[PDB]
RNA sequence: GAAACUGCGAAUGGCUCAUUAAAUCAGUUAUGGUUCCUUUGGUCGCUCGACUUGGAUAACUGUGGUAAUUCUAGAGCUAAUACAUGCCGACGGGCGCUGACCCCCUUCGCGGGGGGGAUGCGUGCAUUUAUCAGUGGUGACUCUAGAUAACCUCGGGCCGAUCGCACGCCCGGCGGCGACGACCCAUUCGAACGUCUGCCCUAUCAACUUUCGAUGGUAGUCGCCGUGCCUACCAUGGUGACCACGGGUGACGGGGAAUCAGGGUUCGAUUCCGGAGAGGGAGCCUGAGAAACGGCUACCACAUCCAAGGAAGGCAGCAGGCGC
């Protein structure tokens, strides 16, 4: 199911060819009181940039956005809305800044409109500097 | 032996260029016909070929094997050494002394 | 020379950047080593901070590790088989990190034989006339045989490694960048990796 | 200096780990107390 | 620029040097050393401006090039050498000993000590580090490495070192009810008792400190230096003992002293 | 004590504002994704295998060439912390494998239990790779230590063939205080690349980007490191009426300046911080640090001296001169 590309997909930490007579999984708690989810501990994907089961460390900023598009692979576009205060007219103006964000295959069923918390880490790509730490499903979505 | 001369414009002969004509080389450190001003500097200096041609101003010779006759200029006199060996080992090496 | 910077290319949107300064040194780029297989050739490079960086240009030996039973031996590289990145790097047989190369099986065989008291490689019926291997497989004292019989209990190698040993060329993956450190250190392919790579080269075979 | 410095620290740490081991028997005596007060 | 800078313009110089505007263009760019450039006091500024032994740069050079000045029991013939917080300047020939400690305001005090007190100093530990063969290392605030420390000392404790041997005598552990001087921020030179440490995972931990007159002030944990057990200072404190009375009180004390003086 | 070889500095300072509109820059944070001359404090018999070696060069003596310049070829001599090569000591043994050979007991005995153990190999820090276990620290390491199996670039990691004042301590013996150097670690001065928010006018600029990388994925190449930075093969993305894309700017940005009841409008080339440039572009040498111009190499523009062959240039440094 995995190992679709040319090179062999594996977790570089663990050794998988111990002489004997299921594969163990590398994972870590990421601090700041975030819960290492179950698809990370139990699942069978290979992701360099998964913040729980991969080589990337969360440090600096922690922000939240709402999911806009999910079309490019293992990555989403979130949209961060705020108000900017002009001082001449004692009023605000509605602005937005949509940023590219790495979504782990851990967070399996995520829909658009979900309130996604992200954490800053080392530059992953040209435009990607953040990584999804948790997802809150949009108000309801029970039915 | 012929140890290189100067062109009729004053450009010195540089060994291992293999020409009778004159050439522009980029002379860095570890090259003749150039001394540098700044440490880690290179310079375009025009140098004449190593081969001897009808167009030359000087040729600098050194006598390898002394002949039979007394040449009136050179072999007449003998030069005394300006200095003597400074390093202790070079003094021992020359004057043929033991260690004790 | 070669610039290695972000400001020469378009923005997240697709607008054109205007370069606010000319090319800087620290934004450097040197040509690819494209290290080949021949007799040892390394050139040194003075890099930023006044450190040294070794360009392996030709390389035939490397420190490979068959790390199933923890046996690593310096070994002679012969040729390259498969490469995940690009396919022309196998034609022009260049070493790069995460290549698939064949290595001399003899140091690993020697160790396995001298350790476990069993033969490896050595096809059926072939006469062992030299008989210094005889002294390595026979003539043990009293309690040393208790040691070598509790040892050879778990001497069982896998079939896919036995096949390669019988031929005389093991498959190994280069784990050290040969262009940067001037080396070819790697590890021998085993089990799931070995099955995956044997299949990929047979799909390449056709 | 290396010999004297390594010697003195080895005494100090052996004392410190014995203070922490008088705490380890307190950790064992914590557990016997926890179960059987 | 294309490398490290060597000049320091007189306006861009740290303010607690109290440099005038019309003397020169440049200020003494402090030589690299144990303390930071913005949190130091160069030997030239301390010697010529505060004590006023020297009149000019030439006189400071002449005073120090006779091997007279001794910063932390080691002779320094360098005019721009950064003498910082918790140092023992020992001018030998006059028989004086000065310790650089923050005045009640954001500046260094000319604080004379006794030769018995001028034989140790009070260093804060910055990191505890495991060596090349399990040899534990301390690194203190003044860039000073000590290997084989006490196995108890941890990353915000204060140690007391002997100045010749350069080894730990005692240590004050970072916890509630310990005297701390503030060595950064607006509260620069306030002496008070630690009240509460508030952990902030990712951010800088903020520590609430209480003064001797029930005045309470916070500062981030980077800018705290414990100098005492309970309410007991382990060194001599400057006149005022790091209180910072209000401008209203400081006005009253000044003019009332003037009235009584005459 | 001239000169000269050696080390270091010349990357700071000074000048100007032509570029440059999410760029520069300012406040806030990150390097757990890096490099660092110097300063300061650590390390510097931790490695089991010479009472001082080697051969050149400069200055200096001497002979020259050119119309020409901080141009230089040839000869004879002589130094080093330049350039090279290399010991001894500590050193007696430990420590992990290798294992000849030997004593002892339970079984009649095989068998079963350990004790020693000749010999050979290996060893320290640094470098590169693979495997195993779990001294100290973090909110979090694939961290810092520890163990094992190997490797060590000949265009080479370290493990003092250096100098100065003091001068000593008992039968030829016989120690302090400094300078200089050196792999690694920390510290300082920094630099570099990222995070969040923020800029003037324009719709007679409404669609823009992309197989010659535009947005992602995997594997490498290069780099001081993180990344389409650059390759190969995949995927079809990314931005926009919340003004993208294009254009204009008599635009270097900010701290600030003039004006002001309160709001505000206009200015900020200008002594402090940051950026950029040295006539226009490009490339590089040396070094910890430069794409350096009071460094080099060309090509465009301009231009100086010519015995006509060649040669030397760069004031947006301080003065000063033309032109405007």
């Amino acid at each position: 199911d995995i190992q679709t590309e040319r090179a062999y997909q594996k977790q570089p930490t663990i050794f998988q060819n111990k002489k004997r007579v299921k594969l163990p999984r590398y994972y870590k708690n990421i601090g700041l009181g975030f819960k290492t989810p179950k698809e990370a501990i139990e699942g069978t994907y290979i992701d360099k940039k998964c913040p729980f089961t991969g080589n990337v460390s969360i440090r600096g900023r922690i922000l939240s956005g709402v999911v806009t598009k999910m079309k490019m692979q293992r990555t989403i576009v979130i949209r961060r809305d705020y108000l900017h205060y002009i001082r001449k007219y004692n009023r605000f103006e509605k602005r937005h800044k949509n940023m590219s964000v790495h979504l782990s295959p851990c967070f399996r069923d995520v829909q658009i409109g979900d309130i996604v918390t992200v954490g800053e880490c080392r530059p992953l790509s040209k435009t990607v500097r953040f990584n999804v730490l948790k997802v809150t499903k949009a108000a309801g979505t029970k039915k | 032996r012929i140890s290189g001369g100067n062109d009729k414009q004053g450009f010195p002969m540089k060994q291992g260029v293999l020409t009778h004509g004159r050439v522009r080389l980029l002379l860095s450190k570890g090259h003749s016909c150039y001394r540098p001003r700044r440490t880690g500097e290179r310079k375009r200096k025009s140098v004449r070929g190593c081969i001897v041609d009808a167009n030359l101003s000087v040729l600098n010779l050194v006598i390898v094997k002394k002949g039979e006759k007394d040449i009136p200029g050179l072999t007449d006199t003998t030069v005394p050494r300006r200095l003597g060996p400074k390093r202790a080992s070079r003094i021992r090496k020359l004057f043929n002394l033991s260690k004790e | 020379g070669i610039s290695r910077d972000n400001w020469h290319k378009r923005r997240k949107t697709g607008g054109k950047r205007k370069p606010y300064h000319k090319k800087r040194k620290y934004e450097l780029g040197r040509p690819a080593a494209n290290t080949k297989i021949g007799p040892r050739r390394i050139h040194t490079v003075r890099v930023r901070g006044g450190n040294k960086k070794y360009r392996a240009l030709r390389l035939d030996v490397g420190n490979f590790s068959w790390g199933s039973e923890c046996c690593t031996r310096k070994t002679r590289i012969i040729d390259v088989v498969y490469n995940a990145s690009n396919n022309e790097l196998v034609r022009t047989k260049t070493l790069v990190k995460n290549c698939i190369v064949l290595i001399d099986s003899t140091p690993y065989r020697q160790w396995y034989e001298s350790h476990y008291a069993l033969p490896l490689g050595r096809k059926k019926g072939a006469k062992l006339t030299p008989e210094e291997e005889e002294i390595l497989n026979k003539k043990r004292s009293k309690k040393i045989q208790k040691k070598y019989d509790e040892r050879k209990k778990n001497a069982k190698i896998s079939s896919l490694l036995e096949e390669q040993f019988q031929q005389g060329k093991l498959l190994a993956c280069i784990a050290s960048r040969p262009g940067q450190c001037g080396r070819a250190d790697g590890y021998v392919l085993e089990g799931k990796e070995l099955e995956f790579y044997l299949r990929k080269i047979k799909a390449r075979k056709g | 200096k290396n010999k004297e410095e390594a010697a003195e620290y080895a005494k100090l740490l052996a004392k410190r780990m014995k203070e922490a081991k008088e705490k380890r028997q307190e950790q064992i005596a914590k557990r016997r107390r926890l179960s059987s007060l | 620029a294309r490398g490290p800078k060597k000049h320091l313009k007189r306006v861009a110089a740290p303010k607690h040097w109290m440099l005038d505007k019309l003397t020169g263009v440049f200020a003494p760019r402090p030589s690299t050393g144990p303390h930071k450039l913005r949190e130091c006091l160069p030997l030239i500024i301390f010697l010529r401006n505060k004590l006023k032994y020297a009149l000019t740069g030439d006189e400071v050079k002449k005073i120090c090039m006779q091997r007279f000045i001794k910063i932390d029991g080691k002779v320094r013939a360098d005019i721009t050498y950064p003498a910082g917080f918790m140092d023992v300047i020992s001018i030998d020939k006059t028989g004086e000993n000065f310790r650089l400690i923050y005045d009640t305001k954001g500046r260094f005090a000319v604080h004379r000590i006794t030769p018995e007190e001028a034989k140790y100093k009070l260093c804060k530990v910055r990191k505890i580090f495991v060596g090349t063969k399990g040899i534990p290392h301390l690194v203190t605030h003044d860039a000073r490495t000590i290997r084989y420390p006490d196995p108890l000392i941890k990353v915000n404790d204060t140690i007391q070192i002997d100045l010749e041997t350069g080894k730990i005598t005692d240590f004050i552990k970072f916890d509630t009810g310990n005297l701390c001087m503030v060595t950064g921020g607006a509260n620069l030179g306030r002496i008070g008792v630690i009240t509460n440490r508030e952990r902030h995972p990712g951010s800088f931990d903020v520590v609430h400190v209480k003064d001797a007159n029930g005045n309470s002030f916070a500062t981030r944990l980077s800018n705290i230096f414990v100098i005492g057990k309970g309410n007991k200072p382990w060194i001599s404190l400057p006149r005022g003992k790091g209180i910072r009375l209000t401008i209203a009180e400081e006005r009253d004390k000044r003019l009332a002293a003037k009235q009584s003086s005459g």
